[PDB]
């Protein structure tokens, strides 16, 4: 019984963190914020990387 | 009279036998009832403490 109890605890801990935190990925919306200069130093990564 | 005493030392010893097993057969009843009141106490118990 106790650890079903444990087992109900951690997926509720685990469906907070998937539902609620997780909502993080609207980063895109700061994201959305940017512009040409920018984009020149993401082109200067890529090519660094192949 | 030896037949007769004969017939009555024979009964005694199956009526004993018979006895016997009564006294182990209602042991074993006892004993599967024992394991069977622990088992519904914990089951209700476990329910509780998870409502909680």
């Amino acid at each position: 019984a106790q650890a079903e109890i444990e087992q109900e605890l951690n997926s509720v801990k685990d469906a907070l963190r998937a539902q609620v935190g997780a909502l993080a990925v609207t980063g895109a919306e700061k994201i959305l914020g940017a512009s040409i200069d920018a984009n020149a130093h993401e082109q200067l990564v890529s090519k660094l990387a192949a | 009279d030896l037949e007769l005493a004969h017939e009555k030392a024979g009964q005694q010893l199956r009526e004993a036998k018979a006895q016997a097993a009564e006294i182990v057969e209602q042991a074993k009843k006892r004993a599967n009832q024992i394991v069977d009141e622990a088992r519904d106490q914990a089951r209700t118990e476990g329910e509780r403490l998870k409502a909680q």
